[PDB]
């Protein structure tokens, strides 16, 4: 039986596996209400990847495909309809087993990026290029990933081309206010009003008491307006990474992992690391963990479901 | 990204014709086998037909053998697919894209539920419909 | 001794090391009269980083600290100072033997990007965002003395003293004037000051063999063009030969590009202990083969092996 | 984005003197030692004064002891450098970070050079001292 390991990679050397983002601090929040069941950033520990997962870290809510045309304007703004393709270029097929193509965003709100398109040319030979920022609303009845096509929206008025190869480059959040619906729980309707997700990755949660789920925390940048908002993923794309090309079986319901100064070896705290892929501790309290950056989760050992983790 | 471009795709009566153009993009067609596939709506990604490097050997899908007919035209780099006899069936985005996997003489139609990513250059696909 | 391995990774689960960009092909250019001298995606083979490269996709060609003023410029648009602080939050150090803090941009170009501020409070904070170019062939381009500049089409609300952040997007132009050459380093200290601790140049020993680069293509925000970027190896080797640090048992590993499912080769290569592949092709141009297939290693070798053509 | 955040500098003459505060910015200061830094032109980074969770406990670089003194206000979420006798090889930018390494000690230790900063967390922007004429 292969050897189940984690990477060698403290905390500033991680990064978030449902924004682009560097992971910036290890979070609690013990009473959130909200189902957590995040589609990006699922990965079974023996190696199987779940919900919209994909290995690609610029593929986190990337998009890629075609411009059909302008469109009508919802809110304000100038707006276009996109098909997309899968992330890898073939075409979009709506008979996968997915709940829309890898990559798409897993929750609400009006995520601000950079649309940039280079125009195909049959044979001075090269293309017309352009690129304008855009923002694409998640939880409009437009954003229909699932059925090919989803709709965003820019400042500019008319230099979008149709027909054309196009792409999404995200970069953050374009606001947070009540208007923007922004809710890092809130999946997608993926396939539009009055058709429900399929394919997901499971709900997780803490099954023993006492216990709460640890994310990691990265911020997401804002356009404008007020806030700091952020983004908590299970884990860190680099462990997606590392458990697809290990694919180690698990030997239990459960890893003991220990977070641990690099040089030392010395235990800071302890963890438990779930079968489905997601960490859970014994903390009272909520907010950013208070915990040097320089530290890395190690595996201990495989536990089973009674085992009782240190308070931290 | 360097793809087929395909084109030539709009709508026409039954009974009526098109001819689809695959076109490289920047790049050169090579010796490989160049396929057109479709997608019609909400159903899988399904092979048409292939035309082999030399040009000379041909396949089809049972759905158009007789309807369709795939040539090359490597001076143009283009290969085409001329649709005679369209049906209401044949109402898809049509895609074309290169088999590159062993660089044979006849082609090979991928059964459905196929990997698309054993094939590339896969093009942003042309609309094509056949109205009732 | 630790074994050597390469991740099993597709072309298209692939990642560009000196940009933020998925691998398109794999390319050639036999002919490149230019040095090869990049300082991003750069590791050995055992597992040691060169250069400006470090682990974070979102860390290449990105910058991290704090606008300083508006600054006057003989260019077009609103110009802005900010000095860099290292990407992880630690202060800027001229004394670490680096070309320039890690992730900065190893060649001349305009890089085009957005530029994005929360505001500290010492207490919601206030935020912005906006189009952003940093011109790194320009004077003013001197990360390595802990400061650069950029440019944006916004005219005032970039604010001062407060935390920034530039996320690459692309390039602004490829046109004469944008002086985009991939293979032409930044003056990391500016004019009148010499590039420091580069990883070193790479070039085929052997002859028939040329260097084979992951190529991925760069958004424009306007003009014509098609622009690429090459690497030596995609982040994801760089991940994995950092996690790995497998001895190297010889100066070359002879590789074979692999269909994943049978196992067929369908090229070989030379994989370098500095971190870099050759082939053996007469050719330039992107690379016929299936983006379904992967880099295996297959054996330590000496200087006298030979590659099957390709 | 979690950070601390430093303030408070600018030119001065030889022998005047300044202070430097460390606030933090969108969180708590918890129970931890907190150091003041500084690189100056052309020079790495440097220790120059720590001081206790407790507050109680402080240490000084050998360059600045008896000229520098380090306090803390927990309750204002500050820690100050007030800055005596300063010298023109004072000038520099003026870090500080926490030691979340043992969350217990007693007594400070400042980092001797060539010192790993990510050893340390929640590094500032920093604020600039300038000792000139």
């Amino acid at each position: 039986s292969k050897p189940f390991t984690l990477p060698i990679l403290t905390l500033g050397e991680l990064t978030n596996s449902r924004f682009p983002l560097p992971i910036d601090v290890l979070y609690t929040n013990p009473n959130e209400s909200a189902i957590v069941q995040c589609q990006n950033g699922r990965c079974t520990l023996d190696g199987e990847l779940q919900g919209t997962t994909q290995l690609l870290p610029t593929g986190i809510c990337a998009f890629r495909g075609k411009v059909t045309q302008q469109v009508q304007d919802e809110h304000r703004g100038t707006h276009w309809n996109m098909t997309v393709t899968n992330l890898n270029g073939t075409p979009f097929d709506p008979t996968e087993d997915v709940p829309a193509p890898l990559g798409t965003p897993d929750f609400s709100g009006q995520i601000y990026g950079v649309i940039s398109q280079r125009n195909t040319n049959t044979v001075g030979n090269l293309p017309a290029n352009r690129a304008h920022e855009a923002v694409i609303a998640t939880y409009s009845p437009k954003f229909t990933p699932k059925l090919g096509n989803i709709q965003f929206s820019t400042w500019e008025t008319q230099d979008v081309s149709s027909g054309q190869p196009t792409k999404f480059t995200p970069v953050g959040l374009a606001s947070v206010d009540a208007n923007s619906h922004f809710d890092q729980w809130t999946l997608p309707s993926y396939s539009g009003a009055l058709t429900l997700n399929m394919n997901l990755a499971p709900s997780v949660a803490p099954v023993f008491p006492g216990e709460c789920l640890l994310f990691f925390r990265s911020f997401i940048p804002l356009k404008g307006g007020y806030g700091n908002p952020a983004i908590d993923c299970l884990m860190p794309q680099e462990w997606v990474q590392h458990l697809y090309q290990e694919s180690a079986p698990s030997l239990s319901d459960v890893a003991l992992v220990r977070y641990v100064n690099p040089e030392t070896g010395r235990t800071l705290f302890e963890a438990k690391l779930h079968r489905n892929g997601f960490l859970t501790v014994a903390r009272n309290s909520a907010g950013p963990v208070v915990a040097p950056t320089n530290g890395y989760f190690r595996f201990d050992s495989w536990v089973n479901q009674f085992y009782t983790l240190a308070p931290m | 990204q360097v793809q087929l471009q395909e084109s030539g795709g709009g709508l026409v009566q039954p009974g009526g014709s098109l001819r689809l153009s695959c076109a490289a993009s920047g790049f050169t067609l090579g010796y490989y086998p160049i396929g057109w596939f479709r997608q019609a709506p909400g159903k899988g990604l399904e092979g048409v037909s292939c035309i082999s490097g030399s040009g000379g050997s041909a396949n089809y899908a049972a759905s158009v053998k007789g309807r369709f007919t795939i040539s090359r035209d490597n001076a143009k780099n283009t290969v085409y697919l001329q649709m005679n006899s369209l049906k209401p069936e044949d109402t898809a985005i049509y895609y074309c894209a290169a088999d590159l996997s062993s660089l044979q003489a006849m082609c090979v139609i991928p059964r459905p539920g196929f990997s698309a990513k054993a094939y590339d250059y896969w093009g942003l696909g042309t609309q094509v419909t056949v109205s009732s």
